[PDB]
């Protein structure tokens, strides 16, 4: 019995991690 | 049934939509040509070719759009993950001032086995003209998500859409029994026979082919998988006892019923709990897949 | 005989771009 | 006969959702 | 090898009293009378880093140079104040040095009306008083405002806010703003984004972020010119209703001795029952951060 060949290629992967928090808002209005 | 390969003289232009892509993105490729330099005949060939070996790979989905004028089909774009080729009938050798494209999707592959953010660049060939596209590969992220849903489309096979139920992707130890509800949405149909799981780590082994669910079952004492074959609903579970550092991937291909739909969805539902971390009770992780976007138009005068 | 299993899930995705800038402060007085 | 070997590890996943919010900015001028 | 106990003579702050958001200079002295100083020397400056009173301390670095030779480093974080000391300072006998820098006082407090605190900064045994105030939000609604600021933490970039249609009201004609950035800074497009929040809730972010905005919103166009720095935004009046767009980007310092930065802008609006305003002047200025650090010894 010859040996089986390789198999298909694999699935996308996981989305990645939620990005960091955002910089301190801007200085309010007048 | 001779043949000639016209594509160095009849080619026009060759264009490539997103010149930049992501590592597994999409790309649209359209040829145009024209008899302006030489008659198209019976047997002619315009050949589309590409990168198809080493750091960068270029694999176009397998599609087949006819070259149709009133109703004669005068050629034909055959497209292969490895090269394009063009052919023309004798139903052609009646039309003159004939000016066409060839417009499908590629997917484009990144493999350079290389740490940190990389670019490579593609050549993809037509005659005359040959255009250049960028291929991005990110910096691999942290390996960290326990269990994850996605969908695939071959270059290979553009009829079926394979479905993965990637279940605790880090070995980790799992506190609770891993739940899965599937439900498969319309406008594509479940294959049992395709169904086949892979198990990796303490208790790896590759389950396929008829016996497939029966040899995880019987294999795994406790762990079920539930099948409704018309409503398209695949129900798993699988024990903490053997859920515990191993990898469970589940994959199936769905036959497509409509070329026609654009996108298809999958919804799924999870029941977990990694030690360590937080429980999961019925959290939705729902998948979309592209359906592939492919054209030949032709114009041609007779008499 | 048969072939290999499908390949290996693919390295998750990269890292979510920074969030916006935060809400805009109070307004000012006289 | 034997088993073959497993398929190539697939494309990488995408980028993570983008991040929250970041905190509120200062008062505005007098 | 901390030395802030036993060398520091004197910790002063300039502005004793200031509003929640303003600047304050603080100045730290030290001699060398009390023993000497050696390699691995500190000198730490603390603050109220969490509460109802945080300062956060201009991100800068200054090098103690005394005749051709760097002696010492001073480095300011948004936490603390650190002063390192070379093997280069194990020449010198007679030493006396200072380090002033700004920082940024800031009154957290969640309270009704006028609320004082004081921020008490420590360096080594030395202490000192700082008055900041909170002054009550108004019913100030106005439609269009540009303000502009810099971050403690990044000081070599201006941000700018193109704040339009703050209250997210009914507009009648299409919403038309000019950008000039003026001298001693240069445009960064990477750090442009928009924001929108309302009927439309959407943000986009970096390289695309421009494209990504006019395909989503069709009518509204961004003309960015990198060179000549000058931002153009038009959006129609069908998109621009009930919707609050935060334009917002980053300007590169290319001049660390300039005063002040300034920007200008003009409006073209329609707000449906007020009055039409037409090329007003809404212009904005961001103060700059002065540090310095100097050193005095003798062979």
């Amino acid at each position: 019995g010859p040996p089986g060949p390789p198999g298909p290629p694999g699935p996308p992967g996981p989305r990645g991690r939620t990005g960091p928090p955002g910089p301190p808002g801007p200085p309010g209005p007048p | 049934g001779s043949a000639r390969d016209i594509s160095s003289t009849n080619v026009t232009d060759l264009t490539v939509s997103p010149s930049k892509i992501e590592d597994g993105g999409k790309t649209t490729v359209k040829m145009t040509f024209d008899d302006k330099n030489g008659k198209i005949q019976n047997g002619d060939m315009i050949k589309v070719a590409w990168p198809t070996s080493g750091t960068v790979k270029i694999e176009g989905y397998s599609k087949t759009v006819p070259l149709t004028v009133k109703g004669e089909q005068v050629g034909q774009a055959v497209i292969t993950p490895d090269g394009a080729t063009i052919t023309f009938n004798d139903k052609v050798e009646k039309l003159s001032d004939v000016s066409g494209f060839a417009e499908f999707e590629v997917q484009g592959r990144n493999l350079t086995q290389t740490n940190t953010s990389d670019d490579k660049v593609a050549t993809i060939t037509s005659g005359n003209k040959s255009t250049n596209v960028t291929v991005h590969k990110s910096e691999a992220g942290t390996s960290s998500v326990f269990y994850y849903k996605t969908g695939d489309m071959l270059p290979e096979d553009t009829t079926h859409v394979r479905w993965f139920l990637n279940i605790n992707n880090e070995k980790s130890y799992v506190s609770k029994d891993i739940t899965i509800k599937d439900q498969i949405q319309g406008g594509q149909q479940l294959d049992l026979s395709t169904l086949n799981i892979n198990v990796t780590g303490t208790h790896s082994n590759y389950y396929s082919g008829q016996s497939a669910i029966t040899d995880f079952e019987k294999a795994f004492p406790g762990s079920k998988i539930t099948v409704d074959n018309t409503k398209n609903t695949i129900d798993v579970t699988i024990p903490q006892g053997y859920g515990s550092y191993n990898s469970f991937s589940i994959n199936y291909k769905t036959k497509i019923t409509n070329e026609q739909q654009k996108e298809f969805v999958n919804n799924s539902q999870a029941w977990y709990q990694e030690h360590g971390k937080e429980e999961v009770n019925g959290k939705s992780f729902n998948h979309t897949v592209h359906n592939i976007n492919a054209n030949a138009g032709i114009e041609g005068t007779v008499k």
